[PDB]
């Protein structure tokens, strides 16, 4: 019964449907006000966050979405980087995330034909599966950027495996350190087919290759500079070895035996 | 039973409606009155529809104007803003912002790449500058400082406030906004840098660098010469 005539405004209907809205960060930021972003933001709600670290760390998923979610455009980018160092917190996780989707240009544009915008789609539909930490996601995430790394450090024109080739390669471990991810062998190995040591020394020790990956990986070398090198940092099937290391046991009386059983 | 058989309606039911109107014509004055604003922010409601329910089609004079800058089009909410009955928002210095700075955008856009050719214009720079920073007419509603602590109706991160610069807000941001050359870069940030010069001798108060932020503040002036001694 709508007895009081009614217009676009009828009170108790205006009640029904009062829905307003302020001017959320997203004005500024998605605009790219930095500053002004941060002020605003503060002025609105660095008071009203009753819960400041609450409050502080939802506003942070929030920048981060944003930033994620425009990785192509520069003023985006450069808006996010902005607003995060105001914020108060870590600087790596937005940087990290455009140099990735940015690498990826090359080895899914140059090698891929298709309209730019699905690839834009694409990749931020699994930016955000990323975000939903899919383990397997970032898996062939990281795969792509290597394989895009690998194209792109060939487009340079220079040795696949220099100086600067481990410089641009920094970021390879970078991301997969970044995102909790087994840090994975990429030019350790490349380097181990071309029989280089004083590659397989230094880069694996400027990121603090674990102590299993070196050894396990040792066995791509050569015949010589190999039995050099298994040996180097150490801390069967012949029966002049069998026995030879029979004398270290107990006595001998087991190991010769357990050895022997085994084996017919 | 009614149940069983359960934009272009802006157009063709408004149509019988004023043709009805009309034909009278040939409390209905409140009645009008009530449809007098309905077309044009029906036209505008469907412009705003087709710029991306009855929800998005009673949005408050201030969620309306919300609305209209949502798109970020000013000349279509301009007569929003005459019609509304209300001139008392922020949004006012925020238009001013976006018909002028979106053209300022534009002639330093064009400058950059014209000084790289040449090199293949400061002082134009500055002038389009101070076009934001300077009002030929009427000061922006955020050209104020205090228009930031205006928007403080109030404590602990106040003193935190008191590093902010209100005049450089928008300036630091516009640097980002799209500044890409390298004496470009240079000027947009010595110029914002004298602008926060001039934001402490308004301020009148020293550089307490050690004031630490509990709250969490990082240093709107910290911040700034950060990026400037990292260019440097």
């Amino acid at each position: 019964a709508w007895s009081h005539l009614p217009h676009f405004s009828s009170p108790d209907l205006v009640n029904k449907y009062a829905i307003v809205e302020r001017l959320n960060f997203a004005y500024y930021l998605h605009n790219g006000r930095p500053s002004f972003a941060f002020g605003t933001f503060l002025v609105q709600e660095l008071i009203k966050s009753k819960t400041p670290k609450q409050l502080i760390q939802q506003v942070g998923n929030e920048a981060y979405v944003i930033g994620l979610s425009s990785f192509h455009i520069p003023s985006i980018g450069a808006a996010c980087v902005c607003f995060l160092e105001l914020l108060g917190l870590d600087s790596l996780k937005l940087r990290v995330d455009m140099k990735v989707a940015n690498i990826i240009l090359s080895y899914k544009c140059r090698n891929e034909d298709a309209q730019y915008s699905f690839i834009r789609e694409s990749v931020a539909e699994k930016l955000s599966k990323l975000a939903d930490g899919e383990k397997t996601t970032t898996e062939e995430l990281l795969v792509l950027l290597e394989e895009g790394t690998w194209n792109s450090i060939q487009q340079q024109e220079i040795k696949r495996l220099s100086s600067e080739s481990s410089s641009q390669w920094a970021l390879v471990v970078q991301f997969c350190r970044l995102h909790n991810m087994k840090l994975s062998i990429s030019y350790l190995r490349e380097c181990a087919k071309a029989n280089d040591w004083l590659q397989f020394i230094i880069h694996s020790q400027l990121h603090n290759y674990h102590p299993a990956e070196v050894k396990s990986l040792i066995q791509y070398f050569s015949p010589v500079i190999q039995d050099h090198l298994r040996l180097a940092f150490e801390n069967m099937t012949d029966l002049f070895e069998i026995l030879l290391q029979c004398s270290e046991e107990p006595d001998s009386w087991h190991w010769l035996l357990v050895e022997a059983v085994k084996q017919q | 039973d009614l149940k069983h058989f359960t934009e272009f309606a802006i157009g063709a039911f408004l149509r019988l409606l004023q043709e009805q109107l009309d034909e009278i014509s040939s409390r209905l004055h409140r009645l009008s009155k009530v449809v007098s604003e309905a077309q044009w922010r029906h036209k505008v409601v469907t412009s705003n529809h087709r710029s991306e329910l009855i929800p998005m089609m009673f949005s408050p004079p201030e969620s309306l104007l919300a609305s209209c800058i949502l798109r970020g089009n000013f000349a279509e909410a301009h007569q929003v803003l005459f019609t509304f009955n209300l001139k008392s928002s922020p949004s006012s210095g925020e238009l001013m912002f976006m018909e002028r700075y979106q053209e300022v955008i534009q002639e330093l856009a064009q400058v950059e790449h014209k000084i790289e050719n040449q090199n293949s214009v400061f002082y134009s720079i500055s002038d389009v500058t101070d076009k934001l920073l300077n009002t030929s007419g009427d000061p922006i509603p955020m050209l104020q400082e205090d228009f930031w602590i205006s928007t403080a109706l109030v404590a602990p991160l106040r003193e935190v406030l008191e590093d902010l610069s209100p005049p450089a807000m928008a300036a630091f941001d516009l640097a980002c906004s799209q500044c890409q050359l390298w004496k470009t870069c240079k000027q947009l940030l010595e110029t914002a840098e004298r602008r926060l010069n001039s934001s402490l001798e308004r301020r009148g108060r020293r550089i307490d660098h050690v004031l630490l932020n509990a709250d969490g503040i990082r240093g709107f002036p910290v911040v700034l010469q950060q990026i400037s001694k990292s260019l440097n």
